[PDB]
DNA sequence: ATCTTCCCTATTTAAATTGCT
DNA sequence: AGCAATTTAAATAGGGAAGAT
C-alpha cells in the first residue's frame, strides 16, 4: 500500500504498491486496490517508489519529475530497487553531480582520506551493532561480544593498510557469526553454497542488505564503483561495503532468528522490511554516508 | 545476423516457447518471429528453446538456409513449411526392412527360451552357482535347432521338444542360421580358437558352422542334464500369436534373403543383433512389476522374482521391433548452419574453397584430406560437411588434448554447445588456474544440445550425461574409442551406442597414421560400418601411405556397396574427394582408385617439391649415439640459433632411453649452456599437465610472446628430450631436432616439429638423425620394433641408417606418400610401406579389414584388439605418498631448466617394470635403477 | 544464466507511443486501445523510450532491467530546447564493471585531462563521419565537408577552454545542419519545437541516439553526471556528449534522407535500427569510450 | 513489387482465401505468404480475395507500409499483428 | 474473367525436384517423398520444371496451362556435349496473337531476312552484356571483354553464311566462358555430365533460360520449331537462340558466382528469380522480339 | 493493480471418410 | 484424382474467479 520512508531529514521515500499512478484533475494521484484514489503532496517527497503491482503513466512521470519528485522502480518492500536515474543538485535548473558524490570521489582519490574513511566505515559498523539492539539476538553489551567489539576497534585504529583491515573485518564478521552460532546451538560456517536454513537465510538477508544499501547509495547520488574495503575490480563493491554496516548488526540476528523459528522466506522479507521501517535503517545509512563523505 | 523463426507446434507448446522466442525476436504475427540477433543470442535462444520441454516445433532460417530445426520437423527438402502431412507416402518393396523385422521378431521371441531350465530357476532363486554351465542363449539355440530338425520351423505349431546337449546348432539353411546366430549372440559373440578355421572360413554359414559351444558358452559343464530339462509354460495366447505373426512375416520375406550378398547378410545381421540387444536391454532395464509366476527371466535390485519369461519375451520382442523402427526410420537431428564457415577462406586458408568444387547433392563421400599441418584441416573438414547441408558428424580424434584443441577451434570459430559435444571418457582433473573469469579457454562438458528420439529405445532412457552426449550429438567431437566399439564387442551391450551413433552420423577421422596397425584396422572397420548406412567418411592425413588410403577406400566401397544394394539402388561408385592445400579433385570411382590416387599423390609431391626445403636432415656417422647426440647438439647450436638461443628436440624411442640421454647430457661438460627438459609420457597427473601447458606456450613461434617464458637474454640451449609423445598431436616448433630413428613417419613428424610456425628456410641442416637406435646395443637382431613397424616378420637386413636411409635428405611427406614395396629389407621407407600393405590388406583373414563371416563371431574383437597395449598397472601418487613399489628419487640437478612438482595423479607402469621399482622422480618419471 | 547477450550485441531498440506496457505470460508487451498486444524482445532490447500517452507496469520494468534495458520518457524536460531532464531509468541492480568509472573520474577531476578527453571526443565527431559514410546524402570527401572538418580539427587542437569548445560545437553542428539543408534544397532552422519533418525526424533521432549513448554509458558503468563538456546550453550531461558523436554522421543524414524521401516515422525508426546494427554503432561507442577512459 | 500477406481468418473461409492467395504468392508457412507480384497482380488478388465472401482477414505489407487491410482488422497502429486481443480498452467519460 | 495476368509481368519461377505435382483443395502444389506439400502460385508462375523423380497430374497441368504456365521436363540429355532434348508442354488452348507469328514467318522464309535477323540477334547478346551488368564477377567494359565483343561484332557484320555464324558463335562462347574462368580463377570446360558446380549450375541455368525463352516465345505465340540459327551442333530450335541471348549476360556470371560462393542449389534458383524479376529480363526479351517482329 | 493459474466456454481448426465426376 | 459435403474432434482463444506479490 502507501508506505513512508524517512531518508535524510524531511524528504520522504514514498513506496506505492498495487496502485495505478496517473494524473487526475491536473495533479498526480493513484488508484489503489480498494478502488479509492489517493493524491500525493509534491512538497514533502523527493523519492517516490513503485513496488509490485504498480504502473505509472507518462504525464504522471513528467509532472513528478518536474516537481522534483524523482521516481524509482523497486521490488515490493521498497528496499530492492532495480531502476532509477541519478540524483543531481536540481532536477530542472542544472545537471551537476551531488556534493556528496563529489566529496566521495575526492575522498576516495587521495589515499589518506580513503584509509580514514575505511576506518570510519568500520567504526560506524560497530556503532550500528550497538545502535540497533535486537531482542532475540545476542547481547551487544555481553562480555564476549564487547571483547570482539574492542578487538575490532583496536585492530582498525592501529592498522595502516587495507589488507590488514580486510583480515580484521573478516575476523570480526565471522566472530559475530561464531557468537550467533554459539547462541543457536549449531555448527555454523559461512558458505554461500550450503542449503541449510541459516546459510541460505543469511544469504537472502544479505541480498536484502545489498538492496537497501544500493537505495541508500543512490539516494545521495553515490555511484556503485568506489569501494572502500573491497578491490577496484569488485563489481558493485560499494554496495557491499555499505551493506557490511548492517549485515552483522541487523541481517545476521534476524536471519539466525528466522532459521531458529524456521518460518518461510516471504515472512522473513516482511520482518526485514519491518525492521527497516521501524528503526529507519535506510535513514541511518543515509546519515552514515553523509558523515563519511562530508568528513 | 538476421534470422527468422517459424513455429509448427500444437498445444501450449506454441505458447511457452513463444515467451522465449519473443524475448529475443520481434513478432511478425501468425506464430512467426523475425529479426536481428547475435550468434551468442542464437546460442541462448537455442539453449532456452530446447530446455523448455518436449514437443518444441521450431525452424530457424538464416537468410535462406535453415539455421536449425528443433524436433523431427520435416520442414524443408526444397521449399519450406508443408501443408498437411498425413500418411502413406511411398510404401515400396522395402524387403530388407521386412527381413530385419522378421529376423528380429522371430529371434526375440526365441532369445530367452533357454532360461526355462531348472538351473536358471535355481540361479534366480539362488541355491546354485550364478554362472551357468551353458549360457541360456545357447540353450535357446539348442531348442530352436532341435525344433527345426524335427518339425518345419517356419510354418508349424511351436511345441518345445526334448532337447539334449549339442556342440553345434548351425546347419545349412541360411535363414535359420541367421535366427540361430541372433539367438546365440544376443549377449556375446562366439569365439573361435581354431587356427585352421581362422585361416580358411569366409562365408556366412560356412564360418557359422564352426561356432561351437566351447567358444565361451560352455563354462564348466557338470549340470548339463538339468540345464536341458525344460518346461513348456510359454504356450499362451499372445505369445503364440506374436510368434505366429512374426514367423509368417519372415516366411513371406525370406525370398529376398537369398538374393543378398555376403556383405549384405553380415551388415543386416549386425543391425539385427544391435536392435535385439537394444530391445533386450530396454526391457531388462525397466521394471514392469506384473508376473504370471512359475517361470522367471530377470532379477531386480532386491533379488526378488520379476519379469516372467512369457511377458519378458514379448517385451523384448516389441522393444526390439520399436528399436528397429526408430533406428531404420529416423531423420536425425543435425547441427546448426554455422555462418562463420560458409564464407571464403583468405590467404593460407584459401584452399578451403575446394568445397566449391564438390557436389552438394552426393549421397556418399570419401574425403582423403592430404593437407599439411597448420592449414586448418579440421575447419576444412567441417566446411566439407557443411557443403552438403546441415552437419551431422563424429569427429573421432586420437588423444584427449587434440579433441580439446578441435573443440576450442569449433567454439571460437562458430559452433556452440547446442550442436557440439566434446566427449573424453575419463574425467581428468586437469583444471585451468590463474583466472577463471579471464580464461576464454578450457572447453568443458555441458552439452545443452538436443536429445534425439533414439533415447527411448535404449535401456533406461539411454543413460545419464555421457551416453546422452554420445547418441544425441549432431557434432560429436570425441576420443576415438567411443566410436570403434560400433564394429562389435566381446561381452555386453557396448556396441549399440556407437553403432546407432555411426548409423545416422558421418565419420571424420583425423591423423589416422598415428594409430596402431590394429587400431587402423578397426578404424577402417568403423569406416566400412559408417559407409554401410550412406554416411560420409572424411580422412584427414597428410602423410598418408597409398596402402592406407587404398584400404580405407576399399572399406568405404564395400560399405557403400552394402548401402547401395540395401536400398535396391544400382551402385555407381564412391565420390572420392582427394584434398590438400594445393587443390581438390572429386571423382566418381568404382574401380581404378590406385592410379587416380597415385596421380593426386604425385601432383601433391610436385606441389611440395618446388617449395623451399624446410627440413634438411643429415644422418650422422658417429656410431655411438650418446656422443653423436653431443656433437649434433653442438653443431646445430653453432649453426641454428636465434642470437645465441636455440631450441633442440632430442626425440628418442622409450623412457629409459630418454632418461639415459638426459643423464648423459646433464653430466656432459661443455661451454654450451644446456638446459634440459624430460618430455615422456610416464608422469603424474599434475607434473605431466604442467609440462604440456608450459611447452605449448614456449614453443609457440607465430609471435614473440615466448621471449617472456624463457630467458632469451642469455645465450642458452633449451633442449627437450622426448619420446614419441612429441611427434603426435603437439603444436611445437623447435629450432632443430636430433632424432633417434625408429620409423620414417617419426622422421616426418619430428620434421613437422621443426619450423612448424616459421617460414625461414634452413641453410645447412636442421635435423641430425642418429646412426643407430639405442636398441642396437641391447638387441642387434631387432632394434626398430619399439615405436616402429620393424618386427619379427619384417626384419631389416642392415640396421645402419647409411644403408637404410639417405645420408643427406630433405625430409617431407614425399617418402611416405610415394609408396615402395621393393627393397624393404634395406630401406626404412619401403619397410614401412611393406608392413602397411601386408596387414591392412584387401582380405578378410581374421584380423583384417574386409572381415566377413567373422563379424558374426567374436574373433575380430579378440585377435584385433583396439589400443592393444601391455598389461599396464597404475601406480598412483596420493598426496605425495606413492602406492606401490615406487621409491621417489632425486634427479641430477645439473641442467634442469624447468621442473614441476606433483602430488596427486597416477603413473602408468607396464607389468614388466612392476617387478622392480619404477623409481618415480620429479624431473624424469620412470626408469630402471 | 548463460552469457545473456552482451549489451553491445543487442540489436532491437524501441520508442513506444500511446500504449500500456505490461507483462502477459512473462512477455514484455505493449497493448494499445484497439486491443492489440505487441511483444518486445526484452532480452535483445537496447532501450525502450516511452512517448506521450504511454504507461508501464512494475513487472515490465522488472524484467527489462534484469535484461539490461534502459527505459526513458520523452516528456518532462524532453522538450529538447533546455534538454534538462529526459527521465531515464537505468538498470543499476546489475553490479556494473567499475574500471571505466575509475579511469573516467581520474580524468574528470584533473581538469587538464578533462580538456584533453573533451578534445578526443570532439575528434570522435569527425572520426564518426569518416567511419560511417552514407550513400544517399552528403559525400564526406567533398570540398565543403573536408574544409569544415579541417577547420574543426585545427580549432579544437589550439583550443584552451570549454568556452572555446562550446563555440567549436556551434560551428560544426550548425554548419553541418546547414550544409545538409542547402544540399537537400531546404531552408532549414533547427528547432526542436518545429513541425516540419526535418525537425520531427531529427528529434526522433535525437531520442534514438540518446538511447544508444545512454546504453553505451551504462554498459561501462559510466554515469551521466560526469560530462566532458560544460556550458550554458550544454545541460543534459554525458549522454548528449556521447550522442552528438553520431548526430551529423548517422542521425542527421538518416533524418534528412527520411524527410526528403518522405519516410514515415515508423520507417525512419527502422532505418535507425538498420544503421545502428549494420555498422554496429553500440559496440563502436562502447569500444571508443574504452579508448577514452583507458588509463 | 514485393508484398507479404498475413491472414488471421477463422472457419473454412480461412482455407478458401488460401487457394486464391496461394495462386499468386509463395507460401512461407504459418498462414503467411510472401513474394513478388505485379501491380495488376495485386489488383487481381484484391478482386478475388474480397469477392470470395465475408470474414476475410487479410493484411498486406508492401515493403513495410501496409498495402491493404481486408475487414476491420486492427492490424497496425505502430507494430503489426497483436496477440492477446480482448475487450474493455478505454471506457471513458 | 479479367486480364488473366500478362506473361511479361509474371514473376514466380521454379524447377521442381523429387516431388509429385498435384492439386489440393483448389491450388496446384507439389508433394515430396516425406509428406511435405508446398503450394505453387500458378497465377504468377512463369514456368515450372520437373527433375528426376517428379510426376505431374492432369488437372494440375490444366491449371498451369489455362493460366498460361509453360511446363517442361529437365531430363532427356543423352549426348556427350549437347543438352539434347527437353520436352515442353505449350499452352495452346489460349488462342495466341497472330501477326507476330506472321512477321516471324515472313522473316524466316526469306533467307536474306533470316540472315539479317541472325545478325541483329547476335549483337543482341552483345548489348545484353552492356545493359545487364552484375555487381560481381567481371566488369563488362574492361579491355578484354570489349576487344572480344568488338572482334565478334566486326566478324558478324562481315558474315554471309550461317556456318560462319556457327563458327563465330563457337569463338564467342569459348571467349566468354574462359574469361569468366580466369576471373574466378578456375579451369573451365563446359560438360553437361560433370560433377563440378560451375557446370551443373550452368545446366540449371540452361533449364532456367529454356523456361524463360519458351514463356517469351509463347507470350507472342512464337513456336520453337522455327530456328533462325541452325546447324549440326546447333539443333534445338528457337529456344537455343532466345535462351542463349542471356547466358553470358545473366546466367553464366550468376552460375559462376553461385559456384564460387558455394551454398546449395536453392540460392541459385532464388537468384535467378531475383535477377529475372528485378531487371525484368522476361519483359526485356519480349520487347526485343517485339522490335524484331515489326522491323 | 498486476499477473498468474485454472476452469469453463464454445469457438475454432484439422483430419477423416466417402460418393462423384 | 480432386473435391466436395459433412461429420468428428482436437485444439485455440477468451473471460471470470481466485490466489499470489
Ligand atoms: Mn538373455
Ligand atoms: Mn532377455
Amino acid at each position: 500500500m502507501q508506505k513512508q520512508i524517512l531518508t535524510s531529514q524531511k524528504r520522504n521515500m514514498y513506496i506505492l504498491s498495487r496502485c495505478k499512478v496517473l494524473v487526475k484533475n491536473g495533479q498526480v494521484c493513484h488508484l489503489h486496490e480498494d478502488g479509492n484514489v489517493y493524491t500525493v503532496p509534491y512538497a514533502n517527497t523527493v523519492f517516490i517508489g513503485l513496488a509490485e503491482g504498480t504502473s505509472i503513466t507518462n504525464e504522471a512521470m513528467s509532472m513528478l519529475a518536474a516537481n522534483g519528485v524523482i521516481v524509482f522502480w523497486t521490488k515490493g518492500g521498497g528496499y530492492d530497487m532495480f531502476a532509477a536515474d541519478i540524483i543531481c543538485h536540481l532536477p530542472q535548473a542544472d545537471y551537476r553531480p551531488t556534493k556528496y558524490m563529489q566529496n566521495w570521489v575526492r575522498l576516495w582519490l587521495d589515499e589518506e582520506k580513503k584509509l580514514s574513511a575505511a576506518k570510519e566505515i568500520l567504526k560506524m559498523r560497530v556503532d550500528s551493532l550497538s545502535t540497533h539492539v535486537h531482542d532475540f539476538g545476542v547481547d551487544v553489551e555481553n562480555k564476549r561480544v564487547s571483547s570482539i567489539v574492542n578487538k575490532f576497534d583496536k585492530g582498525v585504529t592501529q592498522a595502516t593498510s587495507f589488507e590488514s583491515l580486510l583480515g580484521h573485518e573478516g575476523t570480526f564478521v565471522k566472530s559475530l557469526y561464531k557468537e550467533y552460532a554459539l547462541e543457536y546451538e549449531i555448527e555454523f560456517k559461512r558458505d554461500h553454497k550450503s542449503a541449510d536454513n541459516y546459510n541460505k537465510f543469511l544469504t537472502l538477508g544479505n541480498y536484502y542488505a545489498y538492496g537497501i544499501a544500493r537505495s541508500s547509495l543512490w539516494a545521495l547520488g553515490i555511484d556503485n564503483s568506489f569501494p572502500l574495503l573491497h578491490g577496484s575490480t569488485r563489481r558493485g563493491g560499494l554496495v557491499f561495503d555499505v551493506a557490511d554496516i548492517i549485515k552483522t548488526s541487523i541481517i545476521l540476528p534476524l536471519a539466525f532468528h528466522a532459521a531458529d523459528q524456521g518460518m518461510s522466506n516471504t515472512e522473513f522479507k516482511r520482518s526485514c522490511v519491518a525492521y527497516f521501517d521501524k528503526n529507519d535503517i535506510l535513514a541511518y545509512l543515509i546519515n552514515n554516508i553523509k558523515r563519511l563523505c562530508m568528513e | 545476423m538476421f534470422i527468422r523463426i517459424k513455429c509448427f507446434s500444437k498445444q501450449p507448446i506454441a505458447k511457452k516457447v513463444s515467451r522465449e522466442v519473443s524475448a529475443y525476436l520481434e513478432y511478425t504475427g501468425n506464430n512467426t518471429w523475425e529479426g536481428h540477433i547475435s550468434g551468442q543470442g542464437v546460442s541462448n535462444l537455442q539453449t532456452k528453446l530446447i530446455n523448455v520441454g518436449k514437443g518444441v516445433k521450431v525452424v530457424c532460417n538464416y537468410q535462406d538456409k535453415v539455421l536449425f530445426a528443433i524436433g523431427n520437423v520435416a520442414m524443408s527438402d526444397t521449399g519450406s513449411v508443408p501443408k498437411y502431412t498425413t500418411k502413406k507416402v511411398y510404401k515400396p518393396d522395402d524387403s530388407i526392412f521386412t527381413l530385419k523385422q522378421g529376423l528380429v521378431g522371430v529371434a526375440a521371441l526365441w532369445h530367452d527360451l533357454g532360461k526355462a531350465n531348472s538351473y536358471f530357476q535355481r540361479k534366480l532363486r539362488g541355491e546354485c552357482n550364478p554362472s551357468d554351465p551353458v549360457r541360456h542363449e545357447w540353450v535357446s539355440g539348442v531348442i530352436v535347432s532341435t525344433f527345426a530338425k524335427g518339425n518345419d520351423w517356419l510354418s508349424d505349431d511351436f511345441i518345445i521338444p526334448e532337447v539334449k546337449h549339442s556342440d553345434n546348432v548351425f546347419g545349412d539353411d541360411q535363414v535359420l542360421n541367421a535366427v540361430l546366430w541372433l539367438i546365440n549372440t544376443h549377449h556375446k559373440k562366439g569365439l573361435v580358437e581354431d587356427p585352421i578355421y581362422r585361416a580358411t572360413k569366409t562365408m556366412f554359414t560356412e564360418t557359422l558352422q564352426c561356432v561351437n559351444v566351447n567358444g565361451g558358452w560352455f563354462n564348466y559343464g557338470d549340470n548339463i542334464d538339468e540345464c536341458y530339462k525344460i518346461d513348456t509354460s510359454f504356450i499362451t495366447d499372445t505369445y503364440v500369436k506374436q510368434l505366429n505373426r512374426y514367423r509368417k512375416k519372415l516366411l513371406a520375406t525370406k525370398h529376398i534373403w537369398f538374393t543378398l550378398g555376403e556383405d549384405q547378410k553380415i551388415a543386416i545381421l549386425q543391425e539385427c543383433r544391435v536392435a535385439l540387444m537394444l530391445g533386450d536391454s530396454n526391457f531388462s532395464s525397466d521394471l514392469i512389476g506384473g508376473d504370471g509366476s512359475h517361470l522367471y527371466a530377470n532379477l531386480d535390485e532386491c533379488g526378488n522374482l520379476k519379469q516372467t519369461l512369457t511377458q519378458h519375451l514379448l517385451g523384448v520382442t516389441d522393444c526390439a521391433l520399436k528399436a528397429l523402427f526408430t533406428i531404420n526410420h529416423h531423420k536425425p537431428v543435425k547441427a546448426n548452419f554455422i555462418p562463420t564457415i560458409a564464407e571464403k577462406g583468405e590467404g593460407k586458408f584459401a584452399w578451403q574453397n575446394g568445397v566449391n568444387m564438390v557436389d552438394s547433392s552426393i549421397d556418399n563421400m570419401f574425403c582423403i584430406n592430404m593437407a599439411s599441418t597448420g592449414k586448418g584441416k579440421t575447419l576444412a573438414n567441417l566446411k566439407l560437411l557443411q557443403h552438403f547441408g546441415n552437419v551431422r558428424c563424429s569427429f573421432g580424434l586420437g588423444m584427449v588434448s587434440l579433441t580439446k584443441q578441435t573443440a576450442k577451434q569449433f567454439l571460437d570459430m562458430g559452433v556452440d554447445y547446442n550442436s557440439a559435444a566434446m566427449v573424453t571418457g575419463f574425467s581428468k582433473s586437469r583444471f585451468n588456474l590463474g583466472s577463471e573469469s579471464l580464461d576464454q579457454d578450457e572447453v568443458s562438458v555441458e552439452y545443452w544440445g538436443q536429445t534425439s528420439s533414439l533415447s527411448k529405445v535404449f535401456p533406461n532412457n539411454n543413460a545419464g550425461f555421457k551416453n546422452k552426449k554420445l547418441l544425441s550429438a549432431p557434432i560429436l567431437v570425441t576420443t576415438t574409442d567411443h566410436l570403434v566399439k560400433a564394429s562389435g564387442v566381446k561381452k555386453g551391450n557396448k556396441q549399440m551406442l556407437p553403432y546407432v551413433r555411426c548409423m545416422h552420423s558421418d565419420l571424420v577421422l583425423d591423423e589416422i597414421d598415428d594409430y596402431g596397425i590394429e587400431d587402423m584396422v578397426v578404424l577402417a572397420r568403423l569406416v566400412y560400418l559408417t559407409a554401410c548406412y550412406g554416411n560420409k567418411v572424411i580422412i584427414s592425413s597428410a602423410t598418408i601411405t597409398p596402402a592406407i588410403s587404398n584400404i580405407f577406400y576399399e572399406a568405404y566401397s564395400s560399405g557403400y556397396k552394402v548401402f547401395c544394394a540395401n536400398k535396391q539402388t544400382t551402385y555407381k561408385g564412391v565420390n572420392v574427394v582427394w584434398w590438400d592445400e594445393f587443390g581438390i579433385k572429386v571423382e566418381k570411382v568404382t574401380d581404378q582408385f590406385s592410379n587416380l590416387n597415385t596421380r593426386f599423390v604425385n601432383k601433391r609431391i610436385t606441389n611440395l617439391l618446388e617449395s623451399t626445403p624446410k627440413h634438411k636432415a643429415l644422418v650422422v656417422d658417429q656410431d655411438d649415439n650418446m656422443e653423436a647426440v653431443k656433437q649434433s647438439i653442438t653443431t646445430l647450436h653453432n649453426a641454428h640459433n636465434s642470437g645465441g638461443v636455440s631450441f633442440g628436440l632430442i626425440r628418442t624411442t622409450t623412457i629409459k632411453d630418454c632418461v639415459a640421454v638426459t643423464q648423459e647430457l646433464q653430466n656432459w661438460e661443455t661451454d654450451l649452456s644446456i638446459k634440459i627438459l624430460c618430455y615422456h609420457s610416464r608422469f603424474v597427473g599434475d607434473t605431466k599437465a604442467q609440462m604440456e601447458e608450459y611447452l605449448s606456450k614456449v614453443l609457440n613461434r607465430k609471435g614473440d610472446e615466448y621471449k617472456k617464458f624463457v630467458d632469451t637474454t642469455t645465450p642458452t640451449a633449451y633442449i627437450v628430450v622426448a619420446t614419441p609423445v612429441v611427434e603426435v598431436g603437439r603444436d611445437f616448433d623447435f629450432d632443430w631436432a636430433i632424432i633417434e630413428p625408429s620409423s620414417e613417419r617419426s622422421i616426418v613428424q619430428c620434421a613437422g616439429r621443426v619450423l612448424r610456425h616459421r617460414s625461414s628456410t634452413p641453410t645447412t641442416h636442421n635435423i641430425h638423425i642418429l646412426k643407430y637406435p639405442f636398441k642396437f646395443y641391447r638387441n642387434s637382431n631387432i632394434c626398430y620394433d619399439v615405436a616402429g613397424y620393424e618386427s619379427k616378420g619384417y626384419k631389416l637386413k642392415s640396421k645402419n641408417m647409411l644403408d637404410i636411409y639417405k645420408k643427406e635428405s630433405i625430409v617431407n611427406s614425399v617418402n611416405r606418400l610415394q609408396g615402395d614395396a621393393a627393397f624393404y629389407t634395406k630401406s626404412l621407407t619401403a619397410l614401412e610401406h611393406k608392413v602397411l600393405l601386408d596387414k591392412l590388406t584387401t582380405d578378410i583373414a581374421d584380423t583384417n579389414v574386409f572381415v566377413g563371416g567373422w563379424q558374426l563371431t567374436a574373433n575380430p574383437h579378440e585377435y584385433c584388439k583396439w589400443r592393444r597395449g601391455t598389461k599396464n598397472e597404475d601406480l598412483v601418487l596420493t598426496d605425495g605418498k606413492w602406492s606401490g613399489n615406487v621409491t621417489t628419487t632425486k634427479p641430477i640437478q645439473s641442467k634442469i631448466w624447468r621442473k614441476w612438482q606433483g602430488e596427486n595423479g597416477s603413473i602408468t607402469v607396464p607389468e614388466y617394470l612392476l617387478d622392480k621399482t619404477i623409481c618415480y622422480n620429479d624431473f624424469y618419471g620412470g626408469y630402471e635403477n
